[PDB]
């Protein structure tokens, strides 16, 4: 793994000692061989995960989402201009080195096999798009989305440090086979579910579950389209893996006390669906999308099955590529017209001819059209739910509905019907929206076509 | 001949029978010569900052941006928390979730003690 | 057979050269409609072949290969099989679409978006085409979204005309009713059974079917226009001309019995499945006979008179009859196929106003298109004995000989009266009337598109009836034992009928001016189900989802309970610890009750 | 840009300044402002309109937003987006619309209630037994090739 | 609610319930003739009490018409397939792209059309040459401070064009 | 689909169906004729020929235009905005 | 009422400039554009035949459990093809 590593450091001097017109091209063709590099990394097979020594090991669940953040970086490399594309070198130096410094805490986080060394890079990943968001937030509430993302994810995130400090005080070391192959079933007692609800609660903040979902929103609406991507894509399922990482432990005390859990999930899940059908401000609409799958993510790793595993990852990886997708949409939209709003710029059949194209298909895969993989993980979890009980489809199936009526409605609202013939500025699409939106629905519908890579280790 | 037409919040009522039209004041013609006049002069300012060849961008509508700052960051302030509000937020937010834990619950006893009765279909139920 | 299974996949194959075609095209072949015609006239050349193999023999068989995630006790690959239905229903759908393919090189002529069209309308027959062939339940998943989303973009192709999107929201909706009635039968099917094919189903039949028959009635009435879901129809009447025709001729409009067809084995069993098939059914055949009365749109009329037909092959799927209500499939598509192509052939002739008003006679107004649809008109409710005898009349006769329900039997016989008088009343505004129309005519048919597609498809109501009935297998028992005055009484009915819109048109040779009886009004708006349903359930959720849900609940009060209490808490034991004014006495006077309170109160060296 | 005083915190009161206020902020008459009023449910001070107006505003006077029914200075009632043409019709009905409940609902408990006494009463022609003659068919239902002997026949009749 | 006055009058309301009777009473009518019949009885009835001097029982009659009418409408009136609410509403809205469009074209295809590009720059010439200073003029010229008209005065003085004119003389053609 | 309208023909159209209506004369009517001045009938029968110019041409006109055309010049005028009658 | 003679003026002003306008819209340099510069049925019914039937001997013969046939329906008045022999004829008809 460090030698997936330390070429990401050896990349931070190449930004400051490129000169002017010339940091662009050396950052987009050197992080596009480190994904070339990253491809290279899949190798793991059948009994045991693969170790990169003593420090690092890969199961087949973090191997997927690694190949996708290093995939998801040029992406937004090269997403991230013509908001910042005029100001100045030093500060345009400062911004890239410090996407790349947050990739290089992202594979840090991805890749661990002591939980410390997990936690340390959680929150290491948690510190840079603060910054990103908070000085390019281009709205004039940045301030508060940034001081309520901090202290939402500290102010949850916290206790877990104090259990796995216990974990680690009491049985042993925190290799993840040390904590497997020796892990007592810890019986019910109060203590117990305080440590399960603080390691659980932690994670359930960074998902984020429905009772602390407006956590998202204003860090999604008033940030830039980097921390954006970064921050929906690869830390939402960044919790969601470390979630799938820790949930080994404490499994006969999980059955009798993850029912409300589920049950908040469930119904935030509903009622999110619900909320993301009347809203202006587009932006957010994509951000709600993201709270309802994780609200159904949450649902599928709480059940506690193979099916729903699989499931999940699934949902995890092609929820991020759509989730990423959609957002870069929204900023092309945006700066066409400085708006942000949806009634307000209609049209957009007649002018921007394909980028139709691009906001239909975004949008059925969003839809779950049936051989892409955002249908496959909502189907295994659908077969799991219905597995753990025989009445939970009908909200499965009613958020399907409604997703499916919101995101439908936000296809046919801006991109149908009317120009209003007040707007005449918007110049034709670049070459670069559209090389990124082949950047995006190309590597979906391959995995779309070979799907066996990114089901999880329960395979 | 006719009912009358009663109306409700979603049937209409039309412009001919309103029928307080019909009742002609000085009070409505004012009001409605005004209401015109508003009219005239906000299709005038737009026609004015919309047929300039030199105007690129958008018309920059201040009653939308009104509307969105309305809608959006106007809601939490301003507020009371009032008796009716916090037994609606009660009623919305905890009944529909206690009922469908409730129902959960019931659910679960009834497979939990069937599947530890054993009578249950599983000559075959592999894929759990 | 090699030479059976190669054909079968070459037929398959045929329909994918033009889609990556026009991909990877880069220059502007304008003969692309050409293209698309003659490529799906020899898949349907190609397509007669193994039919009449199958015919010939038999050896009915099925194809699987390239698995992917074979994870669990099961695998799914592509996997498709050739048995009765699934080859003899395909050269019907490729006939029929093929005629459309000339309908739409007329009737979309002046248009130069023409390629996008073509494109998603090949692209929506490979779909349809996908979900008949399959028996892996994951593929016919797949068919039923990509029909829905095709359905979806065929209606809206024409962007502006808020109809057509908003009826196309009502479809999607409504196919999104019929999907979670199939993942629930999906699910049913995984649990208990270890998988999800016809093959291993029917080899085990089950016990309890009570929650999968549920779920297949919801995706039925999610897909075949049923009461409760029906009026995505007139709405689905509101996009183009052929769209509409392959929408509602063969092609997305038996996918929801279709699957019924499938599952008969399955619903071999359990009476009281069968009773909700045959129930349901009749409900949705009465409801569209009285709703189609007093209607103004032919298209309107038209798509109400093929949601009857769907009613009676629910009713043919209540009576345990399958294989009548596949070849009432093949026959009602040909038949309503021919009738769509020669209605948007008059519409267009007159300028597109579409209406039966301003329409009235045009007889001897070319009597090509009117020949045309008094064929269609008069095959409708069985003309002894064409086409339209064979499949309707067996069955309303299974259905005589056979443990109804009583009430069902009268709904099916008064829905063949209303059958028969609203197609009489459509013949008589339509063609044989006073001739009302505006001046300076258009009428121009000088078209061999136009005179192949009619000419082959009226070809096709006279002929491929009877060719279907006879080389079948009998895969049933026929009754062919029938009393008097039932085997008579569907004619009896029908000519009665005729006479009944006769004296109605007498009737409306006069003048009076009478006044509505409000069953005229409910039969006109439509049963006041889809403005009483579209005006209600929207108006709710968008209530709550404004009051309780955006502004009430998640907001205001989650804002209330985790930030509010913390940060003005904070900001109080702030604002009452460090604002203190700078003085020296309370301080030391603070640290002499700190010395007695940690002496004397509460201990600290006791 | 946009003036801090055309945000719109706090309520009516009082009813000189406030309402002076919101005519000269909302482009309204006085006296057709009014507010809901604040019932403790946030909502600023924002204006009630006559909460139709989409399949009102006959679009023969051809103002400057068609499809959404603006006039660039109107101000946009509270539920707009519940309002446009492609959500909810809000015309009036040619009957009424408790009397359509009314009709629907006992047409619907007449169809059912037809169906439940079919359902009590079936139909059956003079027609007796299919006489499956091997047992009912046995040795091809789904097992017992040797266990269970079941001696049942049929007679000539 | 109309552009030139705050209310229509009566006799206009009158007007309009003579005109919707005849529409909703073509649509209620089929054969054409039978429908000449009554629409003669229609304006034999209107003829009726034409002669009225009061105005309580102008207004009381036609508030009572308006009652009988709308006991007598139809549900689907025959609006015309070009109106809105009909079967056009802006049916071929698919290629309505306006012309401030149109120059937002690479210099290729501006080498193909060059005398429609050189026109249209003699027509754009024609916007900017008396844009400024003729319709200031014009519109800051004729009013009193309340406008209370929603219609503009056309250039009667000397020269040059009306104002406000580019978005009325530039639309789409209406069958594209 | 759309066969050549110009403006002549259409003119003549319009004058011919106004023609071939009764109560008024072939005699003294031409393209500048009054429709309450000089052949004097009323406002009601000025719509029934509104009428029959929308049941001919296949489109209404909006009650704002409905008091004010008078005269067959400014009905071709308006038709003319509506088709946009040229080449 | 009628038009005013602003209303009749204006109007005219707007036909000359809409009448002009669309007078210019017909585009003709006499040349609208100017540019810089069996075998169907042969591909179609012998190249994916070949293709597929390539497809469905080898690829079939190694993966075992693949297209598989519903059997060819016997009689007792018929013969087999392979090994030859027949299945004995049916028996006695009586009351027709
Ligand atoms: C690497 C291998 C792939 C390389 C692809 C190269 C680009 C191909 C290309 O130029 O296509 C022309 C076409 C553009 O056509 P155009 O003439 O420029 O303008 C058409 C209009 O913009 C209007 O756009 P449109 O109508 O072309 O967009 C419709 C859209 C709608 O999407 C669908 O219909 C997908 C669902 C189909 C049913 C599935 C069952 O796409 C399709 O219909 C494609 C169907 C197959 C997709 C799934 C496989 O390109 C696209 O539409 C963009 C790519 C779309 C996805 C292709 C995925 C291939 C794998
Ligand atoms: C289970 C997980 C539960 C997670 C709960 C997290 C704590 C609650 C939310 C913390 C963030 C609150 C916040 O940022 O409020 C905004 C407010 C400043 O807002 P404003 O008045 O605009 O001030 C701008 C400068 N004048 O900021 C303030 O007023 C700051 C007040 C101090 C808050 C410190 C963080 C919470 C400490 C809790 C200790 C117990
Ligand atoms: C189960 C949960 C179902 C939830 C449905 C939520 C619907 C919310 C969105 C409403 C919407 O988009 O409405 C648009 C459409 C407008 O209908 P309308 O304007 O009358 O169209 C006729 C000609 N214009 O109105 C509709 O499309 C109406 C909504 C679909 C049909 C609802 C009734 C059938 C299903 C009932 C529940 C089962």
């Amino acid at each position: 793994m460090l030698k997936y590593i330390i070429p990401t450091m050896m990349l931070m001097p190449l930004t400051w000692l490129s000169k002017n017109s010339m940091i662009w091209i050396n950052t987009t063709l050197h992080s596009l061989l480190i994904s070339l590099t990253s491809l290279l990394l899949l190798n793991q097979f059948g009994d045991n995960s693969l170790n990169f020594s003593l420090t690092f090991f890969s199961d087949s669940l973090s191997t997927p989402l690694l190949i996708l953040t290093m995939w998801l970086l040029p992406l937004m490399l090269m997403a991230s201009q013509h908001h910042l594309s005029k100001e100045n070198l030093a500060r345009k130096k400062l911004f890239i080195s410090m996407l790349i410094l947050l990739q290089l805490f992202l594979i840090m986080t991805f890749t661990a096999t002591e939980l410390i060394f997990f936690y340390i890079m959680f929150e290491a990943t948690l510190v840079p798009t603060l910054i990103i968001i908070t000085r390019w937030g281009n709205q004039t509430e940045r301030l508060n989305a940034g001081l309520y993302f901090l202290f939402y994810t500290l102010a949850g995130s916290l206790p877990l440090l104090v259990a796995l400090i216990y974990i680690q005080n009491t049985m042993g070391s925190l290799n993840f086979l040390i904590l497997q192959y020796w892990v007592q079933p810890m019986p019910n007692s109060w203590s117990n579910t305080f440590m399960w609800l603080a390691c659980m609660m932690a994670f359930m903040v960074k998902m984020p579950l429905y009772g602390l979902h407006l956590w998202l929103p204003k860090a999604h609406v008033e940030a830039p389209i980097a921390g954006s991507m970064v921050l929906a894509a690869i830390l939402l399922k960044l919790g969601g893996y470390g979630m799938m990482r820790i949930t080994l432990l404490l499994n006969p005390i999980t059955d009798f006390m993850a029912y409300p859990f589920i049950m908040l999930s469930l119904w935030g899940m509903i009622m999110t669906s619900s909320i993301c059908l009347r809203q202006t401000d587009l932006k957010s609409l994509i951000a709600y999308s993201s709270v309802s799958h994780m609200a159904l993510v949450i649902v599928a790793i709480l059940i506690q099955t193979p099916w729903s595993y699989m499931g999940a990852t699934a949902l995890m990886i092609a929820h991020g590529l759509t989730s990423s997708m959609l957002f870069c949409l929204a900023n092309s939209n945006y700066e066409r017209v400085h708006s942000r709003t949806m009634i307000l710029a209609r049209g957009l059949q007649t002018l921007l001819p394909l980028m139709a194209a691009w906001w239909l298909l975004a949008s059925l895969t969003n839809l779950a059209l049936p051989p892409s993989i955002n249908l496959i993980g909502e189907l295994f979890v659908v077969m799991s739910t219905f597995s753990w009980s025989n009445i939970t489809i009908i909200l499965m199936g009613l958020n399907m509905v409604i997703t499916a009526l919101y995101s439908l409605y936000m296809l046919i609202t801006t991109q149908r019907g009317k120009h209003t013939h007040h707007i005449n500025n918007i110049l034709p699409s670049f070459t670069r929206e559209n090389a990124l939106m082949s950047l995006h629905m190309l590597p979906l519908l391959l995995l779309s076509l070979n799907p066996k890579i990114i089901l999880g280790p329960l395979y | 001949s006719f009912p009358k037409y009663e109306p409700s919040r979603l049937a209409s009522l039309p412009t001919t029978l309103d029928p307080a039209e019909y009742d002609i004041s000085s009070e409505t013609r004012k009001a409605q010569a005004e209401r015109l006049a508003i009219r005239s002069r906000l299709k005038r300012e737009y026609q004015l900052q919309y047929n300039d060849p030199s105007r690129r961008g958008v018309v920059e509508d201040p009653a939308l941006i009104r509307w969105t700052c309305a809608r959006s960051a106007n809601v939490y302030p301003n507020f009371r928390p009032n008796t009716k509000t916090s037994l609606l937020g009660a009623l919305f937010g905890i009944g529909p979730l206690i009922f469908w834990y409730y129902v959960f619950k019931t659910d679960r006893d009834r497979k939990e003690k069937l599947i530890q009765e054993g009578k249950l279909d599983r000559t075959f139920n592999i894929s759990y | 057979m090699n030479l059976f299974s190669s054909l079968t996949l070459v037929t398959l194959i045929l329909l994918t050269m033009p889609i990556a075609a026009i991909n990877f095209n880069t220059h502007k072949f304008t003969n692309y409609p050409l293209y698309v015609k003659t490529t799906i006239s020899c898949a349907f050349i190609t397509s007669m072949i193994p039919t009449m193999m199958f015919i010939h023999t038999g050896q009915e068989m099925i194809i699987s290969n390239w698995h992917w995630l074979t994870i669990q006790t099961l695998k799914l690959s592509l996997s498709f099989k050739m048995d009765f239905f699934s080859m003899m229903f395909v050269p019907v759908a490729l006939f029929v679409t093929w005629s459309i393919m000339e309908f739409s090189m007329w009737y979309m002529h002046s248009d130069p978006n023409i390629n996008q069209f073509f494109k998603y309308l090949l692209l929506f027959l490979i779909t349809m085409l996908i979900l008949v062939t399959a028996n892996n339940l994951f593929q016919l998943f797949i068919g039923w979204e990509g029909v829905g989303i095709m359905s979806f973009l065929l209606i809206g192709w024409w962007y502006g005309r808020t109809d057509a999107n908003t009826a196309a929201l009502q479809a999607i909706l409504y196919n999104r009713i019929g999907d979670i009635g199939f993942i629930l039968a999906m699910a049913w099917f995984l649990i208990n059974l270890n998988t999800w094919d016809l093959q291993q189903i029917f080899m085990l039949n089950p016990n309890d079917s009570n929650l999968p028959l549920m779920g297949l009635i919801l995706a039925a009435t999610g897909k075949s226009a049923q009461f409760g879901l029906h009026p995505w129809l007139p709405s689905a009447m509101e996009g183009p001309t052929p769209v509409s025709a392959l929408l509602h001729s063969s092609t997305m409009v038996v996918a929801g019995i279709f699957l019924l067809i499938r599952f008969y084995p399955l619903t071999e069993n359990n009476k009281f499945g069968q009773s909700i098939m045959l129930c349901l059914g009749a409900m949705t055949t009465l409801f569209t006979a009285m709703c189609a009365l007093t209607q103004n749109d032919i298209k309107k009329i038209i798509a109400f008179s093929t949601s009857s037909q769907l009613g009676l092959m629910m009713v043919t799927i209540g009576i345990n009859q399958p294989h009548l209500a596949f070849l009432h499939i093949c026959t009602h598509a040909f038949f309503k196929a021919m009738l769509f192509m020669c209605s948007g052939s008059i519409i267009h002739s007159l300028n597109d106003e579409q209406d039966i008003r301003k329409m009235g006679g045009l007889f001897k107004a070319m009597p090509f298109t009117t020949t045309a649809l008094i064929i269609g008109s008069l095959a409708l409710t069985g003309m002894p004995f064409l086409t339209g005898f064979y499949s309707k009349d067996l069955i309303i006769e299974s259905a005589n000989t056979s443990y109804t329900n009583a009430w069902a039997l009268l709904m099916t016989l008064v829905a063949t009266s209303f059958t028969a008088i609203y197609s009489t009343r459509i013949i008589f505004f339509a063609l044989l009337g006073q001739p009302r129309f505006p001046t300076l005519i258009n009428i121009n048919e000088n078209n061999p598109f136009l005179i192949n597609s009619i000419k082959r498809l009226l070809i096709g109501s006279l002929f491929a009836g009877f060719i279907i009935s006879n080389n079948i297998p009998p895969m049933t028992i026929p009754q062919m034992t029938m009393p008097h005055y039932l085997k008579m009484t569907a004619l009896t009915v029908t000519i009665l009928g005729f006479i009944l819109a006769l004296e109605i048109s007498n009737t409306t040779h006069y003048l009076k001016f009478n006044y509505p009886s409000n069953t005229f009004k409910f039969s006109n708006l439509l049963g006041y189900y889809p403005t009483i349903m579209h005006r209600l359930t929207p108006y709710m959720n968008l209530t709550m989802s404004q009051k309780s849900a955006s502004s009430l609940l998640d907001l205001i009060w989650l804002e209330t309970i985790l930030p509010k209490t913390i940060s003005l808490a904070q900001m109080k034991m702030s604002t009452t610890i460090t604002s203190q004014k700078g003085l020296i006495k309370l301080y030391f006077l603070s640290f002499l009750i700190t010395i007695l309170i940690s002496t004397t109160l509460l201990n600290f060296h006791e | 840009s946009h003036i801090t005083k055309d945000m719109l915190p706090g309520p009516y009161p009082k009813t000189p300044e406030e309402r002076a206020a919101a005519a000269k902020k909302y482009n309204m008459r006085v006296e057709d402002y009014e507010p809901y009023p604040d019932d403790g449910m946030g909502y600023g001070d924002y204006p009630k309109l006559p909460d139709r107006s989409q399949q009102e505003r006959d679009p023969w006077y051809d103002w400057d937003h068609p499809d959404l029914r603006l006039n660039w200075g109107e101000p946009m009632h509270w539920d707009l987006d519940m309002y446009i043409r492609n959500r909810v019709d809000t015309s009036p009905t040619p009957v009424n619309w408790n009397l359509m409940c009314k009709h629907l609902f006992g047409f619907v408990a007449f169809m059912l209630f037809m169906f439940w006494v079919g359902e009590t009463y079936p139909t059956y022609q003079p027609v007796g037994p299919k006489q499956y003659p091997y047992n009912n068919l046995y040795l091809e239902r789904g097992g017992d090739p040797n266990k269970e002997p079941e001696p049942v026949v049929h007679y000539e009749i | 609610f109309l552009p030139s006055a705050a209310y229509l009058t009566h006799q206009q309301k009158v007007l309009q319930l003579y005109k919707r009777a005849l529409r909703h009473l073509e649509s209620r009518c089929v054969h054409r003739d039978k429908y000449r019949y009554f629409a003669c009885l229609l304006r034999a009835r209107f003829d009726e009490h034409k002669n009225e001097k009061d105005m309580v029982k102008a207004t009381q009659l036609l508030r009572e018409a308006e009652k009988e009418f709308w006991h007598g409408q139809h549900p689907q009136p025959y609006i015309f397939p070009e109106s809105p609410g009909g079967t056009s509403y802006e049916r071929y809205e698919c290629y309505k792209v306006p012309e401030w469009c149109l120059d937002d074209w690479h210099p290729s295809e501006k080498a193909m059309y060059p005398d429609y590009f050189a026109k249209r720059e003699q027509w754009k010439k024609l916007r900017r040459e008396s844009w400024e200073r003729e319709v200031k003029q014009l519109q800051e010229e004729t009013p009193v401070g309340g406008p209370r008209t929603e219609a503009l005065p056309p250039a009667r003085k000397q020269g040059d064009l009306p104002p406000l004119w580019w978005h009325i003389v530039t639309r789409p053609r209406e069958r594209p | 689909d759309a066969p050549p309208l110009t403006l002549e023909g259409i003119k003549d159209r319009v004058l011919y169906v106004l023609k071939l209506y009764d109560k008024i004369d072939p005699e003294k009517l031409s393209v500048n004729s009054h429709f309450m001045k000089d052949l004097g009938l009323d406002s009601l029968d000025q719509v029934e020929i509104i009428m029959a110019m929308e049941d001919e041409f296949g489109f209404e006109i909006p009650d704002i235009d409905a008091e004010k055309l008078m005269c067959p010049q400014e009905i071709v005028d308006y038709i003319a905005d509506k088709k946009d009658v040229y080449e | 009422s009628g038009y005013t003679p602003d209303e009749k003026l204006r109007l005219q002003q707007l036909r000359e400039l809409r009448r002009r306008w669309l007078k210019d819209q017909e585009l003709s340099p006499r040349e609208p554009v100017l540019p810089p510069r069996s075998i169907f049925a042969f591909t179609h019914v012998l190249i994916p035949v070949w293709i597929i039937h390539y497809y469905l001997k080898y690829h079939v013969t190694t993966k075992p459990y693949t297209i598989v046939e519903k059997k060819p329906r016997i009689f007792p008045g018929d013969t087999i093809l392979e090994t030859g022999e027949v299945i004995p004829p049916m028996k006695e008809f009586p009351d027709q």
